């Protein structure tokens, strides 16, 4: 509200949904931001509890990677070319997140552990080891 | 030039799944008291302006027949009936034998309303009184004494509370936070295929839960030409859902000025029966403009003739169905009409054009009315519609109609189309042919050239 | 993977027009541009224009901005990430110097600084512009000749002579025989008619177990010739 | 079963209801009958009147249901006094064979009038048949009520006296007569005979004597 | 063409070679993007260097791209037998279209010689029936680029009806060519033998056919 | 434009077949409907039945066991006969031209319409008395003028002695004189028979050479009597 011109590009983000186009202005925002014993009272309660559960799962993964409050967090785990041969320009200028997910879906479960142990498990030890002195 | 993985929260990635949605209506009770049972007063009120995101460059397969949204909506309608009839009066003490007479009128050249008399236990158990009531002919069957009620041997009977209304109110189906509804926006969408244009919405549109047989009322109109939808049109056993662009206006009435008679049958269980009729005696009917139904059937025969090269032969209707399936059953003003759709499907066309039609006469269909119904082919509790005081009048737009292609022996029998619902759920598939439920997976990893600040 | 198949070679008189097709598959037709590149012997390769199948935007070179009409058809989905498309290009007021091969090319990247770049190319649509008329070819059988006396190999084939349209197709046993076949480029006679040859090397002992038939198809004349090569030779090195 | 009465002022507007009220859409007819004369149809369709029926009469049509069928007459004169019948044809009933109950309309309020009496003696040919009857006529009297008293000489007769119940004529007045059977010897023996017609306040008398 | 490339260039087997691509300010190198295409004669070209230095997908790291403010360069390292063909550069931007250059033909030196294969065919009997006679001399499988053909009638030069094709490249990195000699049956019958003489820079192969056989 | 005339016996012996006839002069009998309505004294009008233009009968259910209606095609007349009459069947009979009307209260295809008849033309009406008793003819006596009032206005008349039935027609000079005529209603004498008379008021200037002769016509007694009235 009350934001014209100087703020209107603020609504038009850029580098976020830059992997091709299988999205729109609020394809990201339609999920992140859109939040009596009858059948509608029971079905709604299971829908609210499911929403909370699915939210805390993602944020927990983010927490156990060192990425809790972050949207774009970098990591110290290198990219193994066994997962992808392509370059940064073949990925971000030629594919959409929908089909990039479909490709790396094989190694996706593996990288999740690598994010957990190879860094934020090590970082929190290294940072505690070196803050002894 | 190195490559490190980088996590991204909020990526436009979705997978197809099924979840438990919830209702969403518009108005409540203090503006319209005791307004609905189909779309109850309890579900979340819809937001003032809906948010619809049209998804460019997106192409995804839909399927109206394998969609689980019609399965959930079907079981929501069924279960919403039990919770409403549960506390209301059961008509168990009303299967005593019935001494029935016919209605008194002059000689003609039979009757539809009848007049039955029976004795029932008063509110006091030991004492008994004899009462009279007028039950429609399709509610009594013979067994010295004439009739009994129809549903006795089959199952129990429960009278719906007169406070509730059987009005279809637009109800929305909304997916929970974390899921999404993808909506096909193509002007002529195949039954089950890829949609070139997709949108996403948190909720569906105003889907009036109109229970109807053979004809679809108050539905959604396609905006260009008409659409024929079948899971397999070469397969005769697959139902055919049709959709129109210009809906045909229908008009129906029950002219008899009935009355409401309250017969006490138990403690605080006042049963309501049709009292004596007032004024003229005449049956219920439905008017359909002949000029509009001819053009509509003219538009339907065109698309049918494009799917079949030899132009076949035009169809008739209504084989194999004794009660609810053959008639065009639909609610109006509270009573359940059962129309005879023979004036509509008695035609024959060839090379388009016309035949079997002769001005501007309203097409009239003699519609019989019942009060005992067991809906959705459900074995068990059957509802007794209470009588409606005064004269009944309604009107509706017919947007679609269900047909069924018939096949004769092996070959060369030539084919017609008997209208008939292959299942109850086919009414909902006409409104959920475009919506699909999907879940969002917003966590995406991808390689960039950034490395997190080194251990320090 | 993604593939592009153009129309066949055509012949048109100077003054008329031609419309070449380019039917794509394997990829989302709307995601990438479609370029049109021709190569004439007088000026080498020359870029004509591109069109955006998605939007409909087109960019024509100044040397083709008055005589080229590019269009595309709407994509037909195959899966959620592929489709089949069709792009067309129409050149008007053909001249003799327009003679050459014409290519359609798929774009390179969806977004960036070189999106439209010609990446996946078509197989070629040779367009000849002349005042003469189409002439069908005359096929003659080539007698077997000795290739290696100690190795026991020979060589036989067919001969195409005096045909004006440039495209030429030679197949053996309706495509059954593909190993050992060698087809040579055409020669430009002083009269303006082309001629070439096609030969296949086969063992000398294969005379009574294999049948060798060449299938020459000259589509601009709509003539199919099926000649049976006589396996009886007259070379002294092969008779031994 | 029989006929019912009704009293209406002269020149004012009248309202004749109808028995057996309608159950559905009604088609009522209204017949105007006079005893001994032919009935005349005023209204066939509930609002329609055939040619010759004056505009004074009017029926209530059943445009909206619940109305009750009433025949209304304006400017009631003596010529309107007659039996009225209401034929009831509604959709719920069958074939209404019997006509409605007659409504005996009576009118009141008129100017004064005096009758004219003409008593005549028995003729000569009557006396030849060994009989003799006196004949006393009464014409144009004000109200039906009238009492005829005979007088043989100055004494009343009281025997063999027969008088008419007054009935209305074409001139909207009533007419009546009175007879007195006698023997030829009783007619000749008396000096004179007197027929005294007492009407309302006044009393007229005619006297005739033998020759 | 305003975009000028080197006319020709050559390098040894396993050595490296460099192609130049430059032109006027309308096609200058400072502000325009330069792409490179390996365009064999007759076949569809193949992108190798999409921006100034980023190579196309699936391109060996042997191809390098460099561009100065005054000339763009393509460098082929560890040369192969298949790297001997025509190459073109394209000058463009994000919205404009390609501008192809003059072209460069790379030669691969430090090679293994290949003995040519010659085959001569006499005209068939069906051709002689139509009063036509054409000699067919085919050459293939020779690595040296050029070949010269000289026809002889009874060991005497022939200068009428001699049509020789340009040397093409074989799928096995070799080369091939063909030469035809149209004759009349009077000249074909009144001679003892005809000869197809193919001459290379290291050896001259001769094949002879006789009308008597 | 339609005139009806009733003709009948007038007297019927009990337990016999009363007959009557209704002659039509307006139009065709196969073009209209016809119905009979009798009028007994002291009771209301009674509908006994009707006949259609296609000639198929149906009668009032009370009298249906004894009434028969038939129409003649050659002669524009309507016949009505009554079997086993009593003294109740004693009545003034009316033949009337009925009209069929259709009152529709819904859709025509599903019935929802009833027919209703109305008689818009009525005949003069004939009287029929049923009794075993015989006829008695009337005798006419002249009424000499009072040799009456000032202005030379005299009043004469002609008397009709006791007659058996009330049906009586009286005319003056074969109907030539119509001004001043005033026939009085019949008085039921204790002898069981009625007796009326007529009067005429004429000027005294024409009271001498008037030659007035009143004509008394009576149908049940079959007698027509003329009488001269002179001072
Ligand atoms: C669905 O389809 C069905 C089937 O088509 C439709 O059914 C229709 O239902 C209605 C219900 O009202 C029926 O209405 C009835 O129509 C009759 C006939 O009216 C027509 O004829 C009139 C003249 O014709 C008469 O006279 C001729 C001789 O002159 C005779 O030969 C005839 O037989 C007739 O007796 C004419 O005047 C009418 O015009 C009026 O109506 C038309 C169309 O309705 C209008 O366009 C006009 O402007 C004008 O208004 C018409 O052409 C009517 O007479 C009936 O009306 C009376 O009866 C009602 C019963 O309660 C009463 O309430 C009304 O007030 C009305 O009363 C009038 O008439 C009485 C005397 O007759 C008076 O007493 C009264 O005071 C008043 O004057 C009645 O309306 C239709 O017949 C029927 N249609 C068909 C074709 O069957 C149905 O409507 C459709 N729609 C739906 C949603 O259901
Ligand atoms: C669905 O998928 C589609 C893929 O098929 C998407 O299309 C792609 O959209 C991307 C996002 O915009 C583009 O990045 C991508 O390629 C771009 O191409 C641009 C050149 O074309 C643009 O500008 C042209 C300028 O017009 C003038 O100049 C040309 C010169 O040839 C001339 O012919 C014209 O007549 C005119 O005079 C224009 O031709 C193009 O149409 C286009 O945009 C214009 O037109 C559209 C539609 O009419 C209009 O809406 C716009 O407002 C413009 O007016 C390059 O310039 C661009 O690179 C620049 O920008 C990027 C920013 O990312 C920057 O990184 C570069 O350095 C450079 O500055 C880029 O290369 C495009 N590809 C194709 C082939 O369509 C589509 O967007 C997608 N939809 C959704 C929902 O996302
Ligand atoms: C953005 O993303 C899209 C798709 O996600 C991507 O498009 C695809 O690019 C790839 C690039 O390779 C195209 O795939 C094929 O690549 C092979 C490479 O050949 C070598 O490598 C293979 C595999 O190692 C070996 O098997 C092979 O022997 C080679 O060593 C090409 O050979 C294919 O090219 C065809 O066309 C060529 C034209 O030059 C021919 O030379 C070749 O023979 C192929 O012929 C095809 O078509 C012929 C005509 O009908 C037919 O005769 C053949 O049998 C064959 O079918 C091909 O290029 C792939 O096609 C692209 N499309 C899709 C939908 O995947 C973009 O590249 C990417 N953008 C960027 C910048 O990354
Ligand atoms: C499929 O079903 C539909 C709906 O039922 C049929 O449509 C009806 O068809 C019937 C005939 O089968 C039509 O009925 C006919 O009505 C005519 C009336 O029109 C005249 O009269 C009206 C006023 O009442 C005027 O407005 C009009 O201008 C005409 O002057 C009758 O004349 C016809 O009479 C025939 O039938 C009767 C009764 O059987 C006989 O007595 C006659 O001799 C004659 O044979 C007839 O009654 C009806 O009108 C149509 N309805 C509509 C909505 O228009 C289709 O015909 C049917 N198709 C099939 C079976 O193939
Ligand atoms: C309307 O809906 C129809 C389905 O009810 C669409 O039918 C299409 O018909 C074609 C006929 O060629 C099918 O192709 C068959 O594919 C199967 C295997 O399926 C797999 O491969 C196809 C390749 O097209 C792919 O689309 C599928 O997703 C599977 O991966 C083969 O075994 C057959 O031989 C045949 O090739 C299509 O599968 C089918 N649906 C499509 C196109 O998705 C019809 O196209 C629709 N029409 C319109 C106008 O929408
Ligand atoms: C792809 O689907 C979208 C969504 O339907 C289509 O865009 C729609 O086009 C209609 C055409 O009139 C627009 O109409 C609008 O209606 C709204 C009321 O809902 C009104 O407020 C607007 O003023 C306008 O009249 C509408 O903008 C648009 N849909 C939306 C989001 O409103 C589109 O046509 C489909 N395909 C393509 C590519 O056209
Ligand atoms: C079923 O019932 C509906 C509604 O009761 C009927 O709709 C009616 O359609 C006619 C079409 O002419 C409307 O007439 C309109 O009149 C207005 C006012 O003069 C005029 O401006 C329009 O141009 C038009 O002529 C009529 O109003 C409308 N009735 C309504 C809205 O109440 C329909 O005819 C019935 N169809 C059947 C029996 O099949
Ligand atoms: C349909 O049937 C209903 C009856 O179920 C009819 O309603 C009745 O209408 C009459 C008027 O003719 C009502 O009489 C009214 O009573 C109220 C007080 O109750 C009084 O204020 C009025 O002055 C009048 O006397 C009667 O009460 C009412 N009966 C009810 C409502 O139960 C109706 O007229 C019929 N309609 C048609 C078109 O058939
Ligand atoms: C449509 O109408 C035709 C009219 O004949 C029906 O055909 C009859 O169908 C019955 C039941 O199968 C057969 O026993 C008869 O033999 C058929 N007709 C004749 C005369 O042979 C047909 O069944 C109807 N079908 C629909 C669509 O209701
Ligand atoms: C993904 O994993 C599944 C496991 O069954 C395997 O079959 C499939 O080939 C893999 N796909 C890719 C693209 O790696
Ligand atoms: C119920 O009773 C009716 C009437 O006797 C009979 O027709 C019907 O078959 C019975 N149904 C069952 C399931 O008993
Ligand atoms: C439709 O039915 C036919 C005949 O049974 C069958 O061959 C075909 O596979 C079916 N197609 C679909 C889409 O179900
Ligand atoms: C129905 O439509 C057809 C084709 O337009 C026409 O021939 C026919 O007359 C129409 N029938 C009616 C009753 O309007």
């Amino acid at each position: 509200a009350v934001g014209l011109g100087a703020f209107i590009l603020g609504f038009l983000g850029a580098a976020g949904s830059t992997m091709g186009a299988a999205s729109m202005a609020l394809t990201v925002q339609a999920r992140l931001l859109l939040s009596q014993l009858t059948v509608w009272g029971i079905k709604q309660l299971q829908a609210r509890v499911l929403a909370v559960e699915r939210y805390l799962r993602d944020q927990q993964l983010l927490g156990i990677w060192g990425c809790s409050g972050k949207i774009i967090c970098c990591t110290n785990v290198p990219w193994n070319d066994s997962w992808s041969n392509k370059t940064i320009n073949e990925i971000w200028d030629n594919m959409t997140w929908m089909q990039w997910e479909k490709e790396i879906d094989n190694y996706t479960q593996h990288i999740y552990t690598l994010l957990e142990v190879s860094q934020i498990q090590q970082e929190k030890n290294e940072q505690e080891l070196l803050e002894l002195d | 030039a190195k490559k490190w993985v980088t996590v991204y929260y909020g990526v436009p990635v979705w997978k197809e799944a099924t979840t438990t949605l919830f209702c969403a209506s518009d108005a409540k009770a203090y503006d319209t008291e005791v307004h609905n049972v189909w779309a109850t007063h309890a579900c979340v009120p819809t937001d003032p302006n809906p948010q619809e995101i049209v998804l460019g460059n997106v192409t995804e397969n839909f399927n109206m027949w394998k969609n689980n949204m019609v399965e959930q909506m079907h079981e929501d309608i069924i279960s919403l009936w039990d919770q409403s009839l549960k506390p209301c009066v059961k008509l168990t003490p009303l299967c005593v034998t019935l001494n029935c007479n016919n209605v008194n009128t002059n000689n003609t050249n039979t009757g539809e309303m009848k007049n039955c008399s029976f004795n029932v236990t008063t509110s006091i158990r030991d004492k008994i009184k004899k009462e009279y009531a007028l039950f429609y002919k399709l509610d009594v069957v013979p067994l010295i004494t004439n009739y009994r009620l129809i549903n006795c041997n089959t199952s129990v009977i429960t009278q719906a509370c007169p406070k509730v209304s059987f009005e279809p109110i637009p109800i929305h189906y909304c997916a929970p936070a974390g899921f999404a509804i993808l909506k096909c926006n193509s002007k002529t969408f195949n039954g089950s295929g890829p949609c070139t244009n997709v949108s996403t919405v948190q909720c569906t549109h105003g889907i009036r839960p109109v229970v109807s047989t053979q004809l679809l009322l108050n539905g959604s109109l396609a905006e260009e030409e008409i659409v024929i939808r079948s899971e397999n049109i070469t397969d005769n056993a697959k139902t055919i859902i049709v959709q129109l662009n210009e809906a045909v206006e229908i008009n129906c009435t029950r002219p008899n000025n009935n009355t409401r008679k309250s017969i006490h049958i138990g403690p605080g269980r006042a049963f309501y029966a049709t009292g004596d009729i007032i004024g003229n005696i005449r049956q219920a009917h439905c008017n359909i403009s002949k000029a509009r139904w001819n053009e509509t059937l003219g538009q339907i025969v065109a698309k049918l003739e494009e799917q079949f090269p030899n132009k076949t032969i035009i169809f008739n209707h209504s084989s194999g169905g004794d009660p609810e399936i053959v008639t065009h059953s639909f609610n109006c003003g509270g009573e359940f009409f059962y129309c005879n759709t023979t004036p509509l499907f008695n035609s024959t066309w060839n090379n388009t054009r016309t035949d079997d039609y002769p001005g501007e006469q309203n097409i009239t269909l003699q519609c019989r009315i019942k009060q005992i119904i067991n809906m959705w082919q459900g074995v068990g509790k059957a509802m007794y519609a209470p009588p409606i005081r005064g004269q009944i009048r309604c009107s509706s737009n017919i947007t679609g109609l269900l047909l069924t292609r018939d096949g004769g022996r092996d070959q060369n029998g030539t084919e017609t189309f008997r209208p008939g619902g292959g299942n109850m759920r086919d009414n909902w598939r006409s409104e959920l042919y475009k919506y699909k439920v999907v879940k969002i997976e917003p966590l995406g990893i991808a390689p960039t050239a950034c490395k997190r600040r080194v251990v320090q | 993977e993604g593939q592009l198949v153009q129309s066949g070679a055509e012949l048109k008189k100077p003054g008329a027009s031609v419309k070449i097709s380019c039917k794509t598959s394997g990829y989302r037709f709307n995601f990438y541009h479609i370029n049109w590149i021709r190569q004439t012997a007088g000026r080498g390769p020359e870029w004509m224009g591109w069109i955006s199948p998605y939007s409909g935007d087109k960019n024509l070179a100044p040397a083709f901005q008055d005589r080229v009409i590019m269009t595309t058809d709407t994509e037909v989905p195959v899966t959620s990430f592929t489709s089949t498309g069709a792009a067309y290009m129409e050149i008007r007021n053909l001249k003799f110097d327009d003679t050459g091969t014409y290519f359609c090319a798929k774009g390179l990247l969806r977004d960036g600084s070189s999106t439209w770049l010609p990446y996946l190319w078509g197989q070629g649509t040779l367009l000849t512009v002349s005042s003469a008329s189409t002439k069908g070819p005359s096929v003659f059988p080539l007698a077997p000749s000795s290739k290696s006396t100690s190795g026991g190999t020979a060589a036989l084939g067919c001969l195409v002579k005096d045909y004006f349209p440039e495209p030429v197709t030679v197949s053996w046993n309706s495509g059954a025989l593909t190993s050992g076949v060698h087809t040579f480029p055409a020669v430009l006679q002083s009269s303006g008619l082309y001629s070439l040859s096609s030969v296949v090397t086969v063992p000398s002992s294969s005379l009574g177990t294999q049948t060798y038939i060449c299938n020459v198809n000259h589509k601009p004349s709509n003539t199919k010739v099926d000649k049976r090569v006589e396996p009886k030779s007259c070379d002294k090195g092969l008779e031994v | 079963s029989y006929v019912s009465p009704l009293s209406v002022a002269l020149g004012e507007t009248a309202r004749i209801s109808c028995g057996r009220q309608a159950l559905g859409s009604r088609a009522v007819q209204w017949y105007q009958h006079k005893p001994g004369q032919a009935p005349i149809l005023l209204i066939y369709n509930n609002q329609d009147r055939p040619s010759g029926i004056p505009e004074r009469f009017s029926g209530t049509p059943d445009i909206n249901f619940g109305t009750t069928a009433t025949l209304t007459i304006s400017g009631v004169e003596v010529g309107d006094e007659a039996d009225y019948y209401c034929h009831m044809w509604d959709s719920r009933s069958g074939f209404s064979w019997s006509f409605g109950g007659a409504t005996r309309l009576t009118v009141l309020s008129q100017p004064k009038a005096a009758p004219s009496v003409t008593l005549f003696p028995p003729s000569s040919e009557e006396l030849q048949a060994n009989k003799a009857t006196l004949v006393c006529l009464i014409s144009d009297f004000y109200p039906g009520a009238v009492t005829v008293a005979w007088k043989a000489d100055s004494s009343p007769v009281k025997a063999g006296v027969e008088t008419t119940t007054p009935s209305k004529q074409s001139n909207n007045k009533y007419a009546a007569s009175s007879y007195l059977s006698l023997t030829p010897e009783q007619w000749k023996s008396h000096k004179s005979y007197s027929c005294q017609v007492t009407h309302e306040g006044s009393t007229v008398e005619k006297t005739v004597a033998p020759t | 063409s305003v975009l000028t490339q080197s006319a020709s260039v050559s390098g040894s087997l396993g050595q490296s070679v460099t192609i130049s691509c430059t032109g006027p300010n309308s096609v200058c190198c400072s502000h325009k993007s330069i792409s490179w295409y390996q365009w064999p004669p007759g076949r569809a070209p193949t992108l190798i260097i999409y921006e100034d230095n980023e190579r196309a997908p699936g391109i060996s790291p042997r191809f390098s791209g460099y561009k100065s403010y005054w000339s763009a360069y393509l460098t082929i390292s560890d040369l192969r037998p298949e790297d001997e063909t025509t190459y073109y550069c394209c000058s463009y931007t994000h919205n404009s279209g390609c501008v192809f250059g003059t072209g460069t033909k790379v030669s691969v030196l430090g090679q293994s010689k290949a003995n040519p294969s010659v085959t001569l065919f006499p005209p068939s009997s069906e051709e002689l029936q139509a009063n036509k006679a054409t000699l067919v001399c085919l050459i293939s499988d020779f690595y040296p680029g050029a070949v010269t053909v000289a026809w002889k009638a009874d060991s005497s030069p022939v200068k009428a009806g001699v049509e020789t094709t340009t040397p093409s490249k074989q799928s096995n990195n070799k080369y091939a060519a063909s030469s035809y000699l149209s004759l009349t049956p009077e000249q074909w019958k009144s001679h003892r033998s005809y000869s197809c003489q193919v001459t290379h820079e290291g050896s001259t192969v001769e094949k002879t056919v006789a009308p008597t056989e | 434009q339609v005139q009806l005339q009733e003709s009948g016996p007038g007297l019927v012996r009990p337990s016999e077949t009363l007959s009557v006839t209704c002659i039509v002069s307006g139009g065709s009998i196969s073009n209209y409907y016809w119905t009979w309505i009798r009028q007994s004294p002291g009771k209301g009008l009674e509908w006994i039945g009707y006949i259609s233009d296609r000639e198929t009968t149906t009668y009032n259910p009370s009298l249906n066991s004894r009434a028969v209606i038939s129409r003649d095609t050659s002669k524009n007349q309507l016949s009505l006969q009554l079997r086993s009459v009593t003294t109740a069947d004693t009545a003034i009979y009316f033949c009337a031209t009925a009209r069929r009307g259709q009152r529709i209260y819904g859709v025509v295809s599903f019935g929802e319409f009833f027919y209703y008849y109305y008689m818009d033309v009525w005949g003069k009406g004939t009287a029929v008395t049923v009794s075993s008793a015989s006829t008695k003819g009337p005798s006419v006596f002249p009424l000499a003028p009072s040799s009456s009032t000032s202005g030379g206005t005299a009043a004469l008349g002609c008397l009709v002695k006791d007659y058996f039935p009330e049906p009586v027609t009286v005319s003056w000079n074969s109907g030539a004189l119509t001004s001043g005529v005033h026939t009085f209603p019949a008085v039921l004498q204790s002898s069981g028979l009625y007796s009326l008379s007529s009067v005429v008021t004429v000027p005294s200037s024409s009271l001498g050479t008037q030659t007035y002769i009143c004509n008394v016509n009576h149908k049940p007694s079959n007698t027509k009597v003329d009488k001269k009235v002179e001072p």
